């Protein structure tokens, strides 16, 4: 059937802080949190996708996430999602997270990096939920009535829901310039990356191979990786390459169904 | 409830854009200038103002 | 009015306009960053429960 | 129901099958941006990331 | 109350924990829990890493 997850690819994003108190751009970035099911079960949703490995193909081990525009996997173990004490996962597919938490006022979620380790965000966050009913319990009891009630169902079939999906932008670097003698080389490997120099009338363009200036230093030339070829997001925190805009269109899973509570 | 929609800004540098209205509920929309945005592997959009 | 019952309102569930006044307002971004702040009276349907 | 260029194709024939996105993927992504306002893009998308 | 403990040399654990009521407050007029992505800043006094 359909591999819809082949054209979309994890990215990087900015967290309020990695649970230090200290901001840094990490690849689990934490979009917003929907919380309208009855029964108190939350949808998170990161910015790098989940079970599927680097190869695109459907595994329940391997968790793709971006770095330096390069995609890696690590171990679905160890992805922790936390609250005021720590959580319980139910499901796990694309970007987004099934949860059910105890009361707090905060959440993060953590993963192993490919050399093990911790990236983690943090997110303020009022959670505290109400059971159906007339009465405030905690757990449910061996003897008791029959209420309905909705929660988020692990079906991932039609579900008439939209998620937008845009070309990522030009990725700005400087590593890829490499200052010799008088002379500087833009590194490779598939990257078609675009140069604006000042030096001599400069050069503009993209191109595709090593190229050498031989003419002005560093601070003239530019390292903006174009990528393309894979939709990344609509996210708030990464610019658009085109005003108009572009826009895709991807099913979101986990809807929404009744079911009965005690 | 209502559901808030933030696209993607979008930052024309070496240049400027001009804000449009469209038929949308709410719809809001403005220009900023003087921007220095900066990303993980250093800022782009190498005018400086 | 924003912050109390029917911010938003529409004719029908099925209708496709919709009418709804929540004070959204947009501010400037800070210096180096790209995040779009903006300020939202919250929703009046939450409230209203 | 959906167009490319000048073709005016039924979305559910797309002229690329088989493997769109294997033989062109970034005409594949352009071809489907042009399309998120047709009613009929979800078989278009079906079709486009679907071979074996 | 706060208890700090550590491994013996035979993987044994070694803690202590004392009474001690910490209930801080961010500097400012809101309690918030953790900081934002659009605010002001407000000085305020931490103990730095340096060992000088
Ligand atoms: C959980 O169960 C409720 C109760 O049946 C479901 O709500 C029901 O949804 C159907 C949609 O198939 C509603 O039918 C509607 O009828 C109106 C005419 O009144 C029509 O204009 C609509 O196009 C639609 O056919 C039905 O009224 C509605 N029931 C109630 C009491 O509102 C609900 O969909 C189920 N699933 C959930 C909540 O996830
Ligand atoms: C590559 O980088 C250079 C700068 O390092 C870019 O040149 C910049 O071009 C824009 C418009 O083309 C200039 O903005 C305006 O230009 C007019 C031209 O008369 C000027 O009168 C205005 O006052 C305003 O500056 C900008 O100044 C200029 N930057 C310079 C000269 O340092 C160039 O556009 C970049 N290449 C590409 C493809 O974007």
């Amino acid at each position: 059937h359909f591999n819809v997850y082949k054209a979309t690819r994890p990215y990087i994003a900015y967290c309020a802080d990695c649970g230090a108190g200290h901001s840094c751009h990490s690849p689990v970035a934490i979009e917003a949190v929907r919380s309208e099911a009855t029964d108190g079960m939350l949808k998170i949703q990161f910015s790098a996708q989940i079970g599927i490995d680097k190869s695109d193909n459907h595994d329940y081990t391997k968790i793709r996430y971006a770095d330096g525009h390069a995609i890696e996997n690590a171990v679905r173990s160890s992805l922790k999602v936390a609250t005021s004490g720590d959580c319980f996962v139910h499901g796990t597919m694309g970007h987004f997270i099934l949860a059910k938490c105890p009361p707090g006022e905060f959440l993060q979620v953590s993963i192993q990096d490919t050399r093990n380790a911790v990236r983690a965000c943090r997110i303020q966050y009022h959670h505290d939920p109400q059971p159906v009913g007339r009465e405030k319990f905690t757990i449910r009891p061996h003897y008791g009535k029959e209420i309905p009630c909705t929660t988020y169902q692990q079906t991932t079939a039609k579900t008439v829901e939209e998620i937008d999906m845009h070309m990522p932008p030009d990725t700005p670097d400087r590593t890829l310039l490499s200052q010799q003698s008088g002379n500087v080389k833009i590194t490779v490997g598939g990257k078609k990356v675009k140069y604006n120099c000042t030096c001599g009338t400069g050069n503009v363009g993209t191109t595709n191979s090593d190229m050498t200036i031989n003419t002005c230093l560093i601070e003239q030339c530019h390292v903006s990786v174009t990528d393309h070829k894979k939709w990344q997001f609509n996210s708030p925190f990464v610019p658009r390459a085109d005003e108009p805009a572009r826009k895709g269109k991807v099913h979101i899973p986990f809807p929404l169904d009744n079911i009965t509570c005690r | 409830e209502y559901k808030t929609v933030v696209p993607s800004p979008y930052v024309k540098c070496c240049g400027a854009s001009e804000c449009s209205t469209k038929e949308k509920p709410d719809y809001q929309c403005k220009v900023y200038t003087g921007v220095y945005p900066f990303m993980w592997g250093g800022a782009y959009c190498f005018c400086d103002s | 009015q924003p912050g109390r019952f029917g911010d938003i309102q529409s004719r029908t569930v099925e209708s496709n306009d919709l009418y709804a006044n929540t004070a959204l307002k947009l501010a400037r971004p800070s210096p180096g960053m790209v995040h779009v702040p903006y300020t939202q009276t919250p929703s009046g349907f939450k409230y209203w429960l | 129901m959906c167009v490319l260029a000048n073709a005016t194709f039924p979305c559910f024939q797309p002229p690329c099958v088989p493997c769109c996105y294997e033989n062109n993927a970034e005409a594949t992504l352009r071809m489907l941006e042009d399309n998120v306002d047709r009613p009929g893009y979800y078989d278009l998308l079906q079709a486009a990331l679907t071979c074996r």
